[PDB]
C-alpha cells in the first residue's frame, strides 16, 4: 500500500478531445495509434522528426459510410497474414433510426496494389454489415489453415454468442461463419462476454482463450489447432463485471484478472495447477473502479511488470518478486512498484515506440484525451552506458 | 508547441472580490519559506501557509486594499507586509515571532501598482508607487520613523506595470509599460521621462511589462538585462536592454486576451521562463530560444501569481496560482519539467562523445540507423 | 447610502458602485461579458472609463459651493467655517486645474483700523461684512457674460489676499477679463 520508488515517466504532450471515448477507443495502426470519438470523430497520432527535435502530429481522419447522427462503439484494425499485405480497419457504430438503434459493421481494406498502406485511401473502401444484435468488442485472431495462416475477426454480441468473420479470397469481402468451426471453446455462453484473449503458442500449434463476461464468469482454454479440440477448460465464477483478463508468462503460463468490485488478482501456473494458485495484488481497489489493464517491461529489467488503470485516475505498478530472491517470509508475490495520478479516468492504454529511438512509450487515453509519457531520459541514458560499458569490459576480459 | 496536463494542485477558499495585482507570494514571517498573501476589497487580507484549505492568519486594515508586498521597505534586513488601500493608507505588519497594523500614515490616493527595490543604486530600498493618473511617485523610509516623498514623474499614456532592470552599465532602471506596446524610463535624478516605442495595430492596448530576468546560476544579485511585454490583443515580446538600442530576441502572437506576466525556473537550469495567463485560463510558458509549453485551466481567471511557494514537506518548489470564480484558489506545485523541446534518445545520446567512442570500439558503425536500433532494443528490453 | 446604476450593452452588462469611505468618494466599474465581440466589448469599457471625469466634477461641486454661499443665506456653510482656509486648502489639492470643468479661480495679493472702518461702512462699498475670534472678509458678487457667468470676488486682509471665482455638468481669457477689472475696483475704492 506504499510504493516503493517514484514514477520513471514523465509527461510529452496531450492532445485534448472535444468528447468522451470507451474502453473500446484505442487502436493501433501501421508506428501509428488511431483514436476514435463518440461522436464519430477519428484522430491519428504520430510524430515528425524534425533535424535535432520531434514535432507530435494528430491529425483527423474521415471513413466513409458513418451518418453524422451515428455513434461510434467500437473500432480494431491490424495487419494481413505474412503472405499476403495489407491494413484492415473496421468501426462498429449504431445509427438512430427514430428512437431504436440500428447497429453497422464497416470494413476498411484497399485492394488496389501500392495503396493497402495509405490510410487515406483506405478510409474510403468500406462494406457495410447489419447486425441484429448490439455489439461489444471488435478483437482479432490468427488461427492456422493448411500449411497457411489467417487473421479473422471475432465480436461479441449482444446475445450472448460470439460472431467470427473471415475474408473470402474469391469475391474479396468480408462473410460471417460459424464461430463452433475454428474456436470450440467460444461456445455456449450465457452472459456478455465484455473482453476476450486468445494467446497463441509461438512454435507450435496450440492456444490459450480466456474470457470475462458481464456476470463475472471467467473461462479458460487450452486448446488444440490442429485437431479443433479442447484439451482442457477451467471456469470461475467472481463478482462484478470482468474488465480485462490477460495471458502472459511470468518467467509456465498466468492469467491476470481485473473485475471492477474487487482487487485485480493473477492465476499461476495454468497448465499444471488451474485456477487455484492465485495471487491478489495488494490495495489495488482502493482507487475506484480498475478499467483498464497492462502487462509489459515498464522496468528495462528483461521481465514483466503489471499496469492498472483506475476510474479513480490512477495508475498503479505491480512488480513480482521472485522467489529466486529467496525471501519466503515476504514469499514470491506482487507489491507495489509505483503510482502516477492524472486529472481524468483513465480509459485505455498501450504500449508502442512512437518516438522511433527503441524505447517505448506509453499512451494513455483518458476522459479529457490522449497523453504520450515516456521514459525520463537522463535516467534512461545513464542506464544505457552503463550497460554497454560493461560489455565491453566483458568483451575485453573473455577475449584477451 | 508542445501541451502538458499539471495534476497535482491545492485548492483554497477565499470569498472575496480582488484586483488583478492584491495577491503576492514571499516570505511574511521570515523564516526562508514562502507564504501566499492576498488582499481582498472588503478590507482584510489573508495569509495562507503550507497547504491548509483555512487562511493560516488574517490582518485588518480600513479602507479598500490595491496593492500588496512583502520586502524590506524599512531597510532593518526583516521582511515585513506592507499594504497600499485606495484612498491613500499605507499599512505595515510584522509577523515574525486580528493583526493590528504596527504602522500607518495617509499618501495620495487612487494607487494602482507597487514596487519594493534600490532604484538609484545607495544600497537602500525605496517604494514606488503608481496611479491610476499615469503619476508615478517615489518615496523612502526615513527613520525619526516615516515615509518621505522623492521625484514624481508624469505621463501619457496609463500605468500598469512597474519594474527594476539593470541597465546597460551595471545600473538600475525604472522602467515603466505604456499603451501600444511601449514603454518608458525614469530618471532618478537626485527629460525626466524617456519614451520608447517597440507592428502594432492600436494605439489604446494595455500592456504589462517585467523586467530582470535571470541568465544563469548564482548571478541573480550580479546581472540582469532582459525584459518582457505582453499586449491584451495577445502579442509577447523578450528584449534585451544593452547600450545603443535595445535589442529584440524575439516575439510571439496568440489569439488570447493576456493579462498578466511573470518568470518561473520550472526547468530547473538556472534560466528564468516567462509565464502568461489569458482571462479564459490559457497559460504559455516560453524559455529564451521561443520553446513554447501550454497548459489550460477550463475555467475562469481573476488573478494569476507565480513564483516559489512551500506547500508540501517544508519546501520551496516553483508554483502557479489561479484565482476562479467560484471562491477557490489553485496552487499547482508540481510544475517542473525535465527539458522543454522533445527529443526521444537517440539525438541524446548522440551529444555524448563516449557514446561515440564506446561504439566505434564495438566495430559497429553509428550511421545505420535500424542497427543501432536493434542495438539499443536488445541492451534496454534484453539485458542478458 | 450605497448607490449602484447598470448598462447592458451587446456583449454584456457594466455596472458601477458608488459609496462612502471615510473622507472619500468612491467610484468602483465591473464588467460581466456574457473574440471580435469581447474587442468590442473592452473597447466600450476603455470608453466608459475615460467619462468618469470624477475630478473635474468635484472641481465644479465645490466652485458652484462658494458661489452659492458667497451671499451668505445658503444653509449649505453654517456658522464657524473660515472660508478662506477652505479655498486655501482647494488650491493647494487642486493647483492644476482640470481640462473638463467648467468654472475658473485666480487669486491675487493687494491699515487694519482703516479695514474695520471699511467692514463697518461696507454697504457704502457694495461689500459684505461676512465673518468667519470672528475675522470677517469682505466679497462682492455679480453676474457677468462673454463669448453667462457669476464672478465672485472675495478679499480677506492677513495686506489683503482676494480670490476671483467664476462659476458657469463637466463636458482664460474670459477670467483674464474680470481679472483686469478685479484690482482696479479696490484701488479705485481704497480712498
Amino acid at each position: 500500500a506504499v510504493a516503493a520508488g517514484p514514477c520513471p515517466l514523465r509527461e510529452d504532450s496531450f492532445t485534448r478531445f472535444s468528447s468522451q471515448s470507451n474502453v473500446y477507443g484505442l487502436a493501433g495502426g501501421a508506428g501509428e495509434l488511431l483514436a476514435a470519438t463518440l461522436k464519430g470523430k477519428v484522430l491519428g497520432f504520430r510524430y515528425q522528426d524534425l533535424r535535432q527535435k520531434i514535432r507530435p502530429v494528430a491529425k483527423e481522419l474521415q471513413f466513409n459510410y458513418i451518418p453524422v447522427d451515428a455513434e461510434i462503439v467500437s473500432i480494431d484494425t491490424f495487419n494481413k497474414s505474412p503472405p499476403k499485405r495489407g491494413l484492415v480497419v473496421g468501426i462498429t457504430f449504431i445509427k438512430d433510426s427514430g428512437d431504436k438503434g440500428s447497429p453497422f459493421l464497416n470494413i476498411y481494406c484497399d485492394y488496389e496494389p501500392g495503396s493497402e498502406y495509405n490510410l487515406d485511401s483506405i478510409a474510403q473502401s468500406c462494406l457495410n454489415l447489419e447486425l441484429q444484435f448490439t455489439p461489444f468488442q471488435l478483437c482479432h485472431a490468427e488461427v492456422q489453415v493448411g500449411d497457411q495462416l489467417e487473421t479473422v475477426f471475432l465480436l461479441s454480441g449482444n446475445d450472448p454468442a460470439i460472431h467470427l468473420y473471415k475474408e473470402n479470397e474469391g469475391l474479396h469481402q468480408f462473410e460471417e461463419q460459424p464461430v463452433e468451426n475454428l474456436f470450440p471453446e467460444l461456445t455456449n455462453l450465457t452472459s456478455s462476454v465484455l473482453w476476450l484473449d486468445v494467446h497463441n503458442f509461438p512454435g507450435t500449434s496450440r492456444r490459450l482463450s480466456a474470457l470475462g463476461c458481464q456476470s463475472g464468469y471467467v473461462r479458460v482454454a487450452h486448446v488444440d489447432q490442429r485437431s479443433r479440440e479442447v484439451l482442457q477448460m477451467w471456469s470461475v465464477l467472481q463478482d462484478g463485471p470482468i474488465s480485462r483478463v490477460i495471458v502472459f508468462s511470468l518467467s509456465e503460463y498466468s492469467v491476470l484478472v481485473a473485475s471492477m468490485l474487487e482487487p485485480a488478482v493473477v492465476y499461476r501456473d495454468l497448465l499444471n495447477r488451474g485456477l487455484e494458485d492465485q495471487l491478489l495484488l495488494p490495495g489495488s481497489d482502493q482507487f475506484d473502479s480498475v478499467l483498464c489493464s497492462l502487462v509489459t517491461d515498464v522496468d528495462l529489467d528483461g521481465r514483466p511488470e503489471v499496469l492498472v488503470a483506475t476510474y479513480g485516475q490512477e495508475l498503479l505498478c505491480y512488480k513480482y518478486r521472485g522467489p529466486e530472491s529467496g525471501l519466503p517470509e515476504a514469499q514470491h508475490g506482487f507489491h507495489l512498484l509505483w503510482q502516477r495520478s492524472f486529472s481524468s479516468p483513465l480509459l485505455a492504454m498501450a504500449h508502442v515506440d512512437l518516438t522511433g529511438d527503441g524505447l517505448q512509450e506509453l499512451a494513455v487515453v483518458s476522459l479529457k484525451g490522449v497523453h504520450i509519457l515516456q521514459h525520463s531520459l537522463i535516467q534512461a541514458s545513464e542506464l544505457v552506458l552503463t550497460r554497454l560499458r560493461h560489455q565491453v569490459e566483458q568483451r575485453r576480459r573473455r577475449l584477451q | 508547441m508542445r501541451s502538458v496536463s499539471y495534476v497535482q494542485r491545492v485548492a483554497l477558499e477565499f470569498s472575496g472580490s480582488l484586483f488583478p495585482h492584491a495577491i503576492c507570494l514571499g516570505d511574511v514571517d521570515n523564516d526562508t519559506l514562502n507564504e501566499l498573501v492576498v488582499g481582498d476589497t472588503s478590507g482584510k487580507v489573508s495569509v495562507y501557509k503550507n497547504d491548509d484549505s483555512r487562511p493560516w492568519l488574517t490582518c485588518s486594515c480600513q479602507g479598500m486594499l490595491t496593492c500588496v508586498g512583502v520586502g524590506d521597505v524599512c531597510n532593518k534586513g526583516k521582511n515585513l507586509l506592507v499594504a497600499v488601500s485606495a484612498e491613500g493608507w499605507f499599512h505595515l505588519f510584522d509577523l515574525t515571532p486580528e493583526q493590528r497594523p504596527v504602522f500607518k500614515q495617509h499618501i495620495p490616493a487612487n494607487t494602482k501598482v507597487m514596487l519594493i527595490s534600490d532604484i538609484d543604486g545607495d544600497g537602500c530600498r525605496e517604494l514606488v508607487v503608481g496611479y491610476t493618473d499615469r503619476v508615478v511617485r517615489a518615496f523612502r523610509w526615513e527613520e525619526l520613523g516615516q515615509l518621505v516623498s522623492l521625484k514624481k514623474w508624469m505621463l501619457e499614456g496609463q500605468v500598469d506595470s512597474l519594474s527594476v532592470t539593470l541597465g546597460p552599465l551595471g545600473l538600475p532602471e525604472l522602467m515603466v509599460s505604456q499603451p501600444g506596446c511601449a514603454y518608458a524610463i525614469l530618471l532618478c535624478t537626485w527629460r525626466d521621462v524617456v519614451l520608447h516605442q517597440t507592428r502594432i495595430h492600436n494605439k489604446n492596448v494595455s500592456t504589462h511589462l517585467i523586467g530582470n530576468i535571470k541568465q544563469g546560476h548564482g548571478t541573480e544579485s550580479s546581472g540582469s538585462g532582459l525584459f518582457a511585454l505582453c499586449t491584451l490583443d495577445g502579442t509577447l515580446k523578450l528584449m534585451e536592454e544593452m547600450e545603443e538600442a535595445d535589442k529584440l530576441l524575439w516575439s510571439v502572437q496568440v489569439d488570447h486576451q493576456l493579462f498578466a506576466l511573470e518568470k518561473l525556473d520550472v526547468t530547473g537550469n538556472g534560466h528564468e521562463e516567462v509565464v502568461a495567463c489569458a482571462w479564459d485560463g490559457q497559460t504559455y510558458i516560453i524559455d529564451h530560444n521561443r520553446t513554447v509549453v501550454r497548459f489550460q485551466v477550463d475555467e475562469n481567471i481573476r488573478a494569476f501569481c507565480a513564483g516559489l511557494y512551500a506547500c508540501k514537506e517544508g519546501r520551496n518548489s516553483p508554483c502557479l496560482v489561479y484565482v476562479t470564480f467560484n471562491q477557490k484558489i489553485y496552487v499547482y506545485w508540481e510544475v517542473q519539467l525535465e527539458r522543454m523541446e522533445s527529443t526521444n534518445l537517440v539525438k541524446l545520446l548522440e551529444t555524448k562523445p563516449e557514446y561515440h567512442s564506446l561504439l566505434q570500439e564495438l566495430g559497429v558503425d553509428p550511421d545505420d540507423l535500424p542497427v543501432t536500433r536493434a542495438l539499443l532494443h536488445q541492451t534496454l528490453y534484453h539485458p542478458d | 447610502t450605497t448607490y449602484h446604476l447598470q448598462r447592458a450593452l451587446p456583449g454584456g452588462i457594466i455596472l458601477m458602485e458608488l459609496a462612502f469611505q471615510g473622507c472619500y468618494f468612491c467610484v468602483k466599474q465591473f464588467a460581466l461579458e456574457c473574440s471580435q465581440l469581447s474587442m468590442l466589448f473592452t473597447e466600450e469599457c476603455d470608453k466608459v472609463r475615460d467619462l468618469m471625469h470624477v475630478h473635474s466634477f468635484s472641481y465644479d461641486f465645490h466652485l458652484r459651493l462658494v458661489h452659492q454661499h458667497v451671499l451668505g443665506a445658503h444653509l449649505v456653510l453654517r456658522h464657524g467655517y473660515h472660508l478662506t482656509t477652505f479655498l486655501r486648502h482647494f488650491l493647494a489639492h487642486h493647483p492644476d486645474g482640470p481640462h473638463f470643468g467648467r468654472n475658473h479661480i485666480y487669486q491675487g495679493t493687494l491699515a487694519h483700523q482703516l479695514y474695520n472702518y471699511v467692514a463697518d461702512h461696507a454697504s457704502s462699498y457694495h461689500m459684505k461684512p461676512l465673518r468667519m475670534h470672528n475675522e470677517y472678509a469682505l466679497v462682492s458678487a455679480w453676474h457677468s457674460s462673454g463669448s453667462d457667468f457669476d464672478v465672485s470676488l472675495l478679499v480677506c486682509h492677513c495686506r489683503l489676499q482676494f480670490f476671483v471665482v467664476l462659476t458657469s455638468f463637466p463636458r482664460f481669457p474670459p477670467l483674464a477679463a474680470e481679472v483686469g477689472m478685479a484690482r482696479a475696483r479696490l484701488a479705485q475704492l481704497v480712498r
